[PDB]
């Protein structure tokens, strides 16, 4: 069966045929600081403001191709990402489907940072079964790059496509993040009040409240925690 | 020449030149990542000086990539003159349709090149994802032939790296894995002997 003939004759994406840890998401949800949350107009916003460097960085800027303030990769690759990360850090970067797949490579490139997955949310139109112009096809993915710097999950979430307008990103990559342990200190750029969670520090310009505090952040992590994967269980004391 | 035709050789000495303009190249180059590897593979000054713009005006380029060739690959890829304006996810499946450092690996990735200005191309009849069985290793699913197809009906094609499972109608296929040399155009017959007049390609 030729699911990409399939497509041309019914409007079936192929994926619509594709047929699809709990202590561990235990450790991970014990070991979470409360969710904190600023709104701040990022591209006015001194990110230096944004401490402890951070372990993982999840940049979520919203593109043109989004809707159909925007930030242009203009923007995007002005921002001082590598001001903030850890030495030894990691950034998960929402591309979309367009030139971002170029340009987000290179603020990757030039933040320190070195691909190490390409991780491709597929969408499916089992519901409903209109390109840019250099499009050769249509488009039915949006890509979120994986950097490293310094020195169980699969590279690929399927969900049905969202609602026109809905620019939300599958919660799914949150799980994929938290599950490679990676440190504790998170980092959502461009996060939303929709997407406040455990574990995570949510800074954006569309956030309604904010509870951030550096010193009281910074506290979280104060020893005998600074090194603390997410994963294991708490330190006790007394 | 409708008929597949390949013509088994080394792809850093062949002079593509003979060959012609093509609406549409596709490679897979054996790209040097890791190590060991059961085949020959091409180093990345190599794959930086395969002579692949004499091979178009006017067309689209497919060119697999994995691994740190996912970077390489748009190197060569703007290199050679390209625009890089599209990207193929190959969902690998097994018989039942249940997908096969970090993270597991689901999909190989196909970038789209555009060079020139192409007219007359049906872009938008396709999407891009493929859902398809693997079959034996690296060998590329038959569906790219079909999306290339709808997408430029008819024209001249050129596959680089392929093997003899690869030969198509409307393709040139070149690899060094091909048996001998089957031309049937006869341009590029003409051009072949001109070139090569005691068929030894070196
Ligand atoms: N200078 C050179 N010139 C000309 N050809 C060269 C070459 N240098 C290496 N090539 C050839 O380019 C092809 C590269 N493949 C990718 C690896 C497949 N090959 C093997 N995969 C595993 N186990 C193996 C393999 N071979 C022995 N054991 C294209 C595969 C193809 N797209 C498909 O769909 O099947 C190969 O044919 C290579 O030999
Ligand atoms: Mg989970």
């Amino acid at each position: 069966n030729d699911y990409c003939q399939h497509f041309v004759d019914t409007g079936h994406r192929p994926q619509n045929f594709i047929r699809d840890i709990r202590l561990k998401d235990e450790l991970i949800a014990k070991s979470n600081t409360p969710p904190m949350y600023l709104q701040a107009d990022i591209e006015a916003f001194d990110i230096r403001e944004l401490t402890p460097k951070f372990d993982v960085i999840l940049l979520e800027p919203p593109l043109e191709e989004y809707y159909r303030k925007c930030w242009t990769w203009d923007d995007i690759m002005k921002l001082e990402i590598d001001e903030i990360a850890a030495p030894r850090s990691f950034i998960f970067l929402w591309c979309g489907s367009g030139e971002g797949l170029d340009l987000g490579r290179v603020c990757l490139r030039k933040w320190g940072y070195r691909r190490c997955e390409d991780i491709c949310w597929i969408k499916t139109n089992k519901n409903n079964p209109t390109l840019d112009p250099k499009a050769v096809f249509q488009r039915t993915k949006e890509h979120c790059l994986m950097g490293i710097k310094g020195t169980v999950d699969i590279d690929l979430i399927i969900t049905e496509e969202p609602e026109i307008g809905n620019i939300e990103k599958p919660v799914e990559i949150f799980h994929i993040i938290e599950h490679f342990c990676l440190g504790r200190r998170r980092l959502h750029l461009f996060g939303r009040d929709s997407t406040i969670r455990p574990g995570w520090l949510t800074v954006g310009p569309t956030l309604t409240n904010s509870n951030y505090n550096a010193e009281t952040y910074a506290s979280y992590f104060s020893a005998p925690n600074s090194y603390l994967t997410g994963c294991t269980e708490e330190i006790e004391r007394l | 020449l409708f008929p597949p035709q390949w013509i088994c050789c080394d792809i850093r000495y062949l002079d593509v030149s003979i060959l012609g303009k093509f609406a549409v190249v596709m490679a897979d180059p054996p790209w040097d990542i890791h190590m060991e590897l059961p085949y020959g593979t091409l180093t990345d000054d190599e794959m930086r000086r395969l002579n692949i713009p004499v091979l178009q005006d006017d067309g689209f380029l497919f060119l697999w990539v994995t691994g740190r060739a996912m970077e390489l690959g748009r190197e060569c890829l703007n290199l050679w003159g390209y625009e890089r304006v599209d990207e193929i996810i190959w969902v690998k499946t097994n018989q039942l349709q249940r997908i096969i450092h970090w993270l597991n690996h689901g999909k190989e990735h196909c970038l789209v090149g555009v060079k020139g200005n192409p007219q007359g191309f049906n872009q938008g009849l396709d999407c891009d994802v493929i859902v398809a069985e693997v079959r034996s290793t690296s060998h590329k699913p038959d569906e790219i032939y079909g999306m290339i197809e709808r997408l430029s009906p008819g024209t001249r094609k050129i596959e680089l790296f392929g093997r003899p499972h690869n030969v198509q109608p409307n393709w040139i296929t070149l690899g060094n894995q091909l048996d001998g040399i089957h031309l049937l155009d006869p341009d590029v017959v003409a051009r072949f002997k001109q070139r090569y007049p005691d068929g030894i390609i070196s």
